[PDB]
């Protein structure tokens, strides 16, 4: 033929069949032992998610949400993702004492449901009403963005203490139980309005620590609705929403490390 | 074009002096007119040689920039700029990826260009050396007056004059001469002075006395002649053009390189476009379809391989430089290993090029002297009183002297003023009797008759050094038979005795044997003149026989020859044991050529020519079956009337071939004949008459000390110490480097698979990219470099000089067996070890292997800063990318770790590491430096930006260890099978 | 620890780099030693 005879062509096939078969069987074996060394409830390493990311619902083309108020299908793209998220926070999804629980309607302290063990059933998560998100189809004019803190197993988000000076200096400082979120731009051509649990501009600490998908399915993380009823129009406004805390940090590279990058433009 | 120049020349030495003048419109006495000479100048053109048109270095450099790998790397470099252009227009990408990768790849092509350019070097100044043989000026007779003119202004027809010490300015017809002798070594390779006279003495113009040639010099006397040829039209000017004009051609090693380039280029374009369409079918945007292709290019092309080859060659050439063997062309480092036939000059190559005493006949006994340079033999006789009598004649009846200031150099190597035979005798006595000058001071010469054409003897009368005598001793030497007709007694073991027919017959026997050995034989005799008949003041007349020259006492015979170099016989046998055929090709006479052939082992004992059979059986040569003769001796005059097909039959039908009295073109023809049969041929030589053959040879080797400038220009290799044993070393080195290149190539190729497979699974699996493009270049250009080179220092696995020369048609540098092992077996194991570490990194950070399938879409999505892992955690864009790049880093390090084992297994093709050992210090160096480089690239701060290399956790380093070990075991088991059964299965499938 | 389990999300990449570079250097020196056993 090309290389060899039929007899040789066969033998080279019988070899590579057994050979690659063995190699596949060995590869799988090493994957088995790897998995055997891992927990079902907690990942081996967590230093790469460490400082929590802050992500929002409006799917930004490039950290930007520009549209026209005087146009219907101009914002119907951002309403798709906005709906996708809030559709999960339905009351019909949170039914019965299992696996949900009614928690303080005001920001409270942490809740420990034991260890990362299966020695108990599904760890009961705090309910969250999308109805706590006042004012927010969504904002056809002047968007109503929804913030979110990335989930990390066993992470206890710790707010800053009012020992020294603060950006939003001491205003509504629920020091003990709220992780604040203050959006900014100089360039003050807007109108910041925050909505959340208990009416505070933060995340209620009663939703922590997260026990993971395996030990807490259907779990709901707290949301923080933000509305920009800015009196300006037809210009790119670089708005940055920042979260503050002891366990919260940022990076010049990762522009989502505990903060937002939104470029709103109501070009109408 | 040069087929005309490969033919024997035609001449006009047969014409009379007068007749020759009519042909050139010339005067025998007055010479040409100033006007007629200038007319002929413009007519024929200058008496000069024009160098052939060369290829500029520009075109030579750029021709390498387009050879398979460079072509693919160019397509990659441009395709980078393509994707970059498409980006800069569509979505403003502030990145530098495609732009920089395009710059990097273009640089890789340029630098790789320098390496191949360095390897494909051609240092040739043939025509320049020939031009150096034309004198600046010549002496001509014009308008009846002699004047010096620019030799280029010399034309056919003018009257030229030459004298001892000057170069022949052009081909001349001798019309007048006085004691003129010439050095025709340019045409023959033999430096013994040849007389020139107006008389025609041979039909063959290269042998007649009435022609003098350009490229030769007058050694003594004076001559006048008419110019018959000028410039390019001279006999050796044509040889110049032939030699300078000959197409170089591709070396065996070069052909091998191009061959695997085709193979690897083939699989590259195959998988390249095979997966380019496979991606579009899967619905991949052309934006991405090209990005994958660039990666495929980089994965398939072994970027550092061609440069490795060059370095391995260079390092092998450095070792040979250290044995006095200079390599002018890097590729010639290997040709000697692939050589199946050596065509060797005799004089100054196989031989020392110096008349040396070989045997002596005295006391009715043949004695042998030591002919070797360094005198590696033993003594023959010292005791016999006869010896001292013969020794005295050899010293006394001798007019040769050592040049001043030689006392530093060895006797046999020092320059001597005199003819070759007298120098030989001088050096013979000086060696075994001490200072000859002393013997010539103790015995003052009073009268002598120098060797005469008519007398055929030379005699001398000396004052006997003996005090009790202080009388007159007569000594003489000459033609053995002439000396015999002048002897009455023979000095036997001390005492004289009558010359009976018995001893006279033993003389003839001794004389015939020595002459049969191709040796020049001389007779020696002396006579103690009677005291009473010769007073202390008796005057001797040299002009008229004033003393007896008959009834003298015969002392002995001495024989001499230009002997082989000490190492030559043994080197010839070694070449022949390695299955190399050795042919002699010489301008010298057949009797001498044949005798040295037997001396060095070109013709082995018992082997006969058709002429030998005929003489032994006493039958006509036509009655001899030529197939009964394995040896042959072909004279150039017969070679001339043979067609190439008939020359091919001679080459095919004889194992032991001697081509004697060959012209320079004839040497070229014999070389071409050998090549025509498909053989790789080496030429060894030292003369300008070797230049065409040396050029045409696959490899020409010139002698460094004895070699002429031309020969060393025509060669690929120079033996700087004239050590013929270096050929044996050269062939051995050549074979070793050929095997080691295979090892180094397999090693380099093996790591291509773990660079290809990640890109494929990236498409078919939709997982995050396991390894990057930049990461690949860190391997092929970084870590693999020193290890790959180090394989050039591997010792032989067996006695390589015991095997036959490779068949260049069947035995390739890269074959299917190499690809099967490198691509199908070892590289495949390396790929898995890479993937394993990849799955380990991701799974330990929260992305278990199961959830990875079909995630790249969301993984690469720059706007999704919340991808969910297996544990329910959310990752930003840059966070998961850090893990991904950490995966690139550990995959990279996995390659290094699996290349550890590969380096050790590529060490040997057959033998076990437990047999060959670990005595390669460069290889071990490679292991340490490779690992140092990898660690540095991972842990050095800032490398995460320039190369996207991230720090690895200690446990990460050990992921591929079990795969590295399986490689070592697998290959060790496999080679154990090879050795345990030379049959073929494992052998014919995987044995590189 | 409980709410004070910050060490769980921390890794000393600084020490690892220091050690990694020490090792790389020493492997580089060791290599020179073995190579220079004859040049
Ligand atoms: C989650 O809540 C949303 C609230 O808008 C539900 O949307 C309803 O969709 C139905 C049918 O398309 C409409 O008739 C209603 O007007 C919507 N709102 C309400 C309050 O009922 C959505 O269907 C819910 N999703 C799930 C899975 O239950
Ligand atoms: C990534 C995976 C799926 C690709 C696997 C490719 C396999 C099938 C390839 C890789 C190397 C290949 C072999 C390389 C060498 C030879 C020897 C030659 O004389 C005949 C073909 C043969 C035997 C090839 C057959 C196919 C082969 C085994
Ligand atoms: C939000 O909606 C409420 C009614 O639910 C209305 O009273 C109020 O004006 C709205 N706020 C703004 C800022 O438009
Ligand atoms: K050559
Ligand atoms: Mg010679
Ligand atoms: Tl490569
Ligand atoms: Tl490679």
């Amino acid at each position: 033929f090309l290389g060899r005879t039929g007899s040789s062509w066969f033998k080279i096939f019988l070899f590579y069949l057994i050979f690659y078969g063995c190699l596949a069987g060995i590869f799988i074996g090493t994957i088995q032992v790897l998995l055997l060394t891992l927990s079902d409830f907690e990942p081996k390493y967590q230093d790469r998610v460490a400082p929590p990311g802050l992500s929002h619902a409006p799917y930004a083309i490039k950290t930007e949400i520009s549209f026209s108020i005087s146009n219907p299908k101009s914002y119907e793209s951002f309403v798709k993702s906005m709906h996708k998220l809030m559709d999960l926070y339905n009351e019909s999804s949170q039914a019965g004492n299992s696996p949900f629980e009614d928690c303080s309607d005001t920001p409270a302290d942490y809740i420990k449901r034991g260890d990362l063990d299966d020695s108990q059933g599904q760890k009961k998560a705090c309910r969250f009403s999308r109805m706590w998100l006042k004012n927010c189809g969504y904002a056809e004019g002047k968007p109503c963005v929804v913030a979110k803190l990335n989930r990390i197993i066993g992470f206890y988000p710790k707010p800053l203490k009012n020992t020294t000076d603060l950006p939003e200096e001491l205003q509504a400082n629920y020091n003990q139980y709220v992780l604040p979120l203050r959006c900014a731009a100089r360039e003050k051509i807007g109108s910041i309005e925050y909505f959340g649990l208990g009416g505070y501009a933060g995340f209620p600490l009663q939703y922590y620590p997260y026990y993971g998908k395996r030990l807490q399915k259907k779990y709901l993380q707290p949301l923080l609705a933000i509305q920009f009823t800015n009196l300006t129009q037809n210009m790119e406004l670089r708005i940055e929403c920042k979260v503050y805390g002891e366990n919260i940090d940022y990076s010049e590279k990762d522009r989502f490390r505990g903060r937002f990058e939104v470029k709103i433009e109501v070009k109408s | 074009l040069d087929e005309l120049k490969k033919e024997v020349s035609m001449d006009d030495h047969k014409l009379s002096l007068d007749e020759l003048h009519n042909k050139y419109g010339t005067d025998l006495t007055r010479g040409l007119t100033n006007a007629r000479a200038k007319e002929i100048l413009a007519r024929d053109g200058p008496n000069s040689l024009t160098p052939p048109p060369t290829t500029p270095e520009w075109i030579k450099f750029c021709r390498q920039l387009f050879g398979g790998f460079s072509i693919l790397l160019w397509i990659g470099a441009i395709l980078c700029f393509l994707a970059y252009g498409i980006q800069a227009a569509t979505e403003d990408e502030p990145a530098n990826d495609n732009l920089y990768l395009g710059v990097v790849l273009s640089t890789v092509v340029i630098v790789t260009g320098c390496f191949s350019y360095y390897q494909e070097a051609k240092s040739s100044r043939i025509m320049d050396s020939f031009k150096n043989m034309v004198p600046q000026q010549a002496l001509v007779i014009r308008d009846g007056e002699k004047s010096t003119i620019n030799a280029e202004f010399v034309v056919a027809g003018d009257l030229v004059e030459v004298k001892g010490g000057d170069r022949i300015p052009a081909d001349l017809r001798i019309i007048s001469a006085h004691g003129c002798k010439v050095d025709n070594s340019s045409l023959t390779g033999e430096s013994e002075p040849q007389t020139r006279s107006p008389e025609f003495s041979s039909e063959n113009p290269l042998e007649t006395r009435n022609i003098a040639f350009f490229s030769t010099n007058c050694v003594e006397g004076t001559a006048r002649g008419v110019v018959v040829y000028t410039g390019d039209r001279t006999v050796m000017g044509r040889i110049a053009t032939l030699a300078s004009g000959l197409e170089v051609g591709r070396t065996p090693i070069a052909i091998e390189i191009e061959h695997f380039i085709h193979i690897i280029t083939g699989v590259a374009v195959f998988l390249g476009v095979s997966f380019f369409i496979l991606s579009l079918i899967l619905g991949y945007s052309w934006l991405e379809a090209v990005i994958f292709l660039i990666g495929i290019i980089v994965a398939n092309v072994p970027e550092g391989l061609l440069a490795t080859v060059t370095v391995c060659l260079t390092l092998t050439a450095k070792r040979m430089a250290r044995k006095n063997c200079l390599v002018k062309n890097l590729e010639a480092v290997e040709t000697l290993g692939s050589t199946s036939t050596i065509c060797s000059d005799k004089t100054g190559t196989l031989t020392q090029n110096r008349m040396t005493v070989a045997h002596m006949w005295f006391d009715n006994q043949i004695h042998e002297a030591d002919t070797t340079e360094n005198q590696s033999g033993a003594a023959f006789d010292k005791t016999s009183a006869t010896w001292s009598a013969l020794s005295r004649i050899a010293a006394l009846c001798n007019r040769a002297v050592f040049q001043a200031g030689q006392d530093n150099v060895p006797i046999l190597k020092r320059s001597v003023a005199g003819d070759a035979s007298e120098s030989a005798l001088l050096k013979c006595i000086e060696l075994c009797c001490g200072s000859v000058q002393g013997m010539r001071d103790r015995n003052p010469k009073i009268v002598e008759i120098p060797f005469n054409s008519t007398n055929k003897y030379q005699l001398s009368i000396h004052e006997n050094e003996k005090s009790s005598e202080s009388r007159y001793l007569l000594v003489m030497k000459g033609a053995p038979e002439r000396i015999l007709d002048r002897c009455s007694t023979i000095l036997l073991n001390g005492a004289e005795e009558p010359l009976k027919e018995d001893m006279k017959e033993a003389f003839q026997n001794a004389y015939l044997e020595l002459g049969g050995l191709g040796e020049r034989v001389l007779g020696f005799c002396h006579f103690a003149l009677p005291e009473d008949k010769y007073n202390e003041g008796y005057p001797f007349d040299a002009d008229e026989p004033n003393f007896p020259t008959t009834d003298l006492c015969f002392v002995g015979l001495m024989a001499m020859i230009d002997p082989p170099r000490a190492a030559v016989p043994d080197a010839v046998g070694k070449c022949r044991s390695a299955g190399i055929k050795v042919i002699m090709v010489t301008g010298d006479h057949p009797i001498t050529a044949k005798a040295i052939a037997k001396g060095v082992g070109i013709i082995s004992e018992g082997n006969e020519t058709i002429e030998d059979i005929a003489a032994r059986l006493n039958i006509p040569i036509g009655q001899v079956n030529p197939r009964d003769a394995k040896a042959c001796v072909v004279h150039g005059s017969d070679l001339k009337d043979l067609s190439t097909e008939v020359l091919d039959d001679i080459l095919h039908y004889h194992t032991e071939i001697v081509f004697a009295r060959t012209s320079p073109q004839q040497k070229l023809i014999i070389v071409e004949g050998c090549q025509r049969q498909g053989a790789i041929v080496a030429v060894t030589g030292d003369g300008v008459n070797d230049s065409p053959a040396l050029k045409k040879a696959d490899i020409g080797v010139a002698m460094g000390i004895s070699g002429s400038d031309v020969s060393k220009q025509a060669a690929d290799m120079i033996l700087l110490d004239d050590n013929f044993a270096s050929i044996v070393t050269g062939v051995e080195e050549g074979r070793l480097i050929f095997d080691n290149l295979k090892k180094s190539i397999a090693y380099t190729l093996t790591s291509n698979i773990p660079e290809i497979t990640p890109f494929l699974v990236f498409i078919i699996g939709n997982v995050p990219l396991p390894l990057g493009t930049v990461t690949i270049l860190c391997i092929d250009l970084g870590t693999d470099m020193v290890p790959a080179i180090s394989l050039a220092y591997e010792q032989a696995e067996s006695d390589i000089m015991k095997r036959q020369p490779r068949n260049p048609k069947t035995d390739k540098l890269v074959n299917e067996r190499l690809i099967s092992m490198a691509y199908g077996q070892i590289g495949m194991i390396q790929a898995l070890g890479g993937f394993f570490s990849y799955f380990v990194i991701l799974a330990e950070n929260g992305f278990l292997p199961m959830d990875l399938i079909g995630k790249r879409v969301r993984w690469d999505d720059r706007w999704i800063s919340d991808v969910e892992d297996s544990f329910g955690q959310q990752w930003t864009y840059e966070q998961r990318k850090i893990v991904e790049f950490t995966c690139h880093t550990s995959f990279f390090i996995s390659i290094v770790v699996v290349q550890w084992a590969d380096l050790i297994i590529c060490k040997t093709r057959r033998n076990s590491i437990f047999q060959q050992g670990m005595k390669n210090k460069i290889l071990i160096f490679g292991l340490f430096e490779e690992t140092a480089l990898a660690a540095f690239l991972s842990y050095c701060p800032g490398t995460d930006v320039a190369l996207r290399m991230y720090p690895l956790k200690p446990s990460w380093w050990f992921c591929a260890f079990p795969y590295s070990l399986i490689i070592f075991l697998y290959d060790e088991m496999r080679r154990f099978i090879i050795r345990r059964s030379p049959g073929g299965w494992v052998e014919q499938e995987t044995y590189y | 620890e409980g709410p004070d389990n910050d060490e769980r999300f921390t890794y000393d990449y600084y020490r690892l780099r220091v050690v990694g570079l020490i090792v790389a250097a020493v492997l580089c020196v060791i290599g020179i030693i073995i190579l220079l056993a004859g040049k």
